[PDB]
C-alpha cells in the first residue's frame, strides 16, 4: 504494498 | 477478476455478535491488506480497521469508535477474511463493505457489494410475490409496464432480478416502503414491447436472504 | 481524529456544467486525500487517490486539487452517469476518516410521466387482500401528486408511494403508488382509478379500470 501512511 | 464478497444480509440480535465472512478472488489476496467499512442507512460511511497482509502475520488496526468489540480475521484455506462486532445496538445497523486496501491506488481500490446488517430482535418474514400483469390499462405508445409486488417481508433488503439477470434495461425496482405491521413492501416493474408480449416469458426472481426465500414468478 | 468537511452537501447542475466539490480537513493531511463515487444502492468507488491522481479508467473529466487541509474535486463537464454521492476521504493517519459526502443531482427539461395502472392479482385476492398500483415512469421533475379514486370518492389513508433515485440515463424519476384494501372493501366499489397531476401535464392524466 500500500502506499498509504496510515496502513502502517 | 478481482472479486469481492461479503456474507448474505441478514438479522442479529440487540446484545449478540455480528459475523460476516468477505469471499474473495482474482487476486493474490495474501498480499494486500483488507478493510471493513460500515454505512448505517440513510448515513455516511465509517472506517472500520484493517487487517494486513501475510508478511505482517495478518496483525490489525481497529477504528477507536468500535473500541474493543471487533475481531478482524483471515482463513487462508477458504480466501476469506471474517468480521466479529460483539455486543451490538441499534448504532450498529448498516451496510457493511469489505474493500481491499490496494497498493499503488489505495486505500479501498476494490469494494464487494456490501452486506445490509440489521440489529432487532423481531423475527424474519419472507415474501409474497403476486404478479403486475401488463394490460390494455398499462398501455403506451406501443410499450407495455409489467412487474411484481413484493409484499409483508422483513427486514430488508429483498434482491430482484428479471429472467435470471438476461434482463436489466428498463427496470424500477422501487425503495421499499414501510406497511403499518412493520413490514416492507417493494414492486420492481419493466416496460416491453406490447408487440412480443406473446412470445417472451417475464419471471421475476425474488430472493430474500435474511430468510432464506427465494420466490420466481412468471408474468403473464 | 482527523474531521472531514465537506461542501455543498448536495448541489444540482445541467449537462455540461462544470461541477466543484471542496472537502476541508481538521488539520493538515499532506495530500492523502480520496474521492469516492457512491450510486444509491452500489458501493463507493475509488475515482481519485492522493489528491488527483485518477483511477485507471476513470474519465478525464474527473480531476482534483489541494494540499494541507483544503481540496476540491471537479467534473469538467457533467455528464447524466455522474449523478452520485461523492465522498472525499483523508488517510494520512488512522482512523481514516470521510466527509459526509455531497449529493450531484441533474437538472434538465420537463418530462411527462407515462401512466399505467394495475389490478389486484388473483393470487393476492384469493390471499383477502387487494392491492392496486399506479405506475408513473420517468417523468421530471421529481415533484408529483397521486390521488386515487374509488368510484370518484378522493380515498385518504389507504395508499403508500415511494420514488426512485435519479436515472443515470435520462435523468427521470419514476414513481409507485399502491392503494391498499381488504378484498372485502375492494369487492364493493366498481371503478378504481389513479389521478396524475405533473408539471410535464397539460391536465391531470387519468387511469382507471372497472373491478
Amino acid at each position: 504494498g500500500t502506499s498509504s501512511p496510515s496502513a502502517d | 477478476q478481482v472479486q469481492l464478497q461479503e456474507s448474505g444480509p441478514g438479522l442479529v440480535r440487540p446484545s449478540q455478535t455480528l459475523s460476516l465472512t468477505c469471499t474473495v478472488s482474482g487476486f493474490t489476496f495474501t498480499d494486500f491488506y483488507m478493510n471493513w467499512v460500515r454505512q448505517p442507512p440513510g448515513r455516511g460511511l465509517e472506517w472500520i480497521g484493517f487487517i494486513r497482509d501475510k508478511a505482517k502475520g495478518y496483525t490489525t488496526e481497529y477504528n477507536p469508535s468500535v473500541k474493543g468489540r471487533v475481531t478482524m480475521l483471515v482463513d487462508t484455506s477458504k480466501n476469506q477474511f471474517s468480521l466479529r462486532l460483539s455486543s451490538v445496538t441499534a448504532a450498529d445497523t448498516a451496510v457493511y463493505y469489505c474493500a481491499r486496501e490496494g497498493h499503488t491506488a489505495a486505500p479501498f481500490d476494490y469494494w464487494g457489494q456490501g452486506s445490509l446488517v440489521t440489529v432487532s430482535s423481531a423475527s424474519t418474514k419472507g415474501p409474497s410475490v403476486f404478479p403486475l400483469a401488463p394490460s390494455s390499462k398499462s398501455t403506451s405508445g406501443g410499450t407495455a409496464a409489467l412487474g411484481c409486488l413484493v409484499k409483508d417481508y422483513f427486514p430488508e433488503p429483498v434482491t430482484v432480478s428479471w429472467n435470471s439477470g438476461a434482463l436489466t434495461s428498463g427496470v424500477h425496482t422501487f425503495p421499499a416502503v414501510l406497511q403499518s405491521s412493520g413490514l416492507y413492501s417493494l414492486s420492481s416493474v419493466v416496460t416491453v414491447p406490447s408487440s412480443s408480449l406473446g412470445t417472451q416469458t417475464y419471471i421475476c426472481n425474488v430472493n430474500h436472504k435474511p430468510s432464506n426465500t427465494k420466490v420466481d414468478k412468471k408474468v403473464e | 481524529d482527523i474531521q472531514m468537511t465537506q461542501s455543498p452537501s448536495s448541489l444540482s447542475a445541467s449537462v455540461g456544467d462544470r461541477v466543484t466539490i471542496t472537502c476541508k480537513a481538521s488539520q493538515n493531511i499532506d495530500k492523502y486525500l480520496n474521492w469516492y463515487q457512491q450510486k444509491p444502492g452500489k458501493a463507493p468507488k475509488l475515482l481519485i487517490y492522493n489528491t488527483n491522481n485518477l483511477q485507471t479508467g476513470v474519465p478525464s473529466r474527473f480531476s482534483g486539487s489541494g494540499s494541507g487541509t483544503d481540496f476540491t474535486f471537479t467534473i469538467s463537464s457533467l455528464q447524466p452517469e455522474d449523478i452520485a454521492t461523492y465522498y472525499c476521504l483523508q488517510h494520512i493517519s488512522r482512523p481514516r476518516t470521510f466527509g459526509q459526502g455531497t449529493k450531484v443531482e441533474i437538472k434538465r427539461t420537463v418530462a411527462a410521466p407515462s401512466v399505467f395502472i394495475f389490478p389486484p392479482s388473483d393470487e393476492q385476492l384469493k390471499s383477502g387482500t387487494a392491492s392496486v398500483v399506479c405506475l408513473l415512469n420517468n417523468f421530471y421533475p421529481r415533484e408529483a401528486k397521486v390521488q386515487w379514486k374509488v368510484d370518484n370518492a378522493l380515498q385518504s389513508g389507504n395508499s403508500q408511494e415511494s420514488v426512485t433515485e435519479q436515472d443515470s440515463k435520462d435523468s427521470t424519476y419514476s414513481l409507485s403508488s399502491t392503494l391498499t384494501l381488504s378484498k372485502a372493501d375492494y369487492e364493493k366499489h366498481k371503478v378504481y382509478a389513479c389521478e396524475v397531476t405533473h408539471q410535464g401535464l397539460s391536465s391531470p392524466v387519468t387511469k382507471s379500470f372497472n373491478r
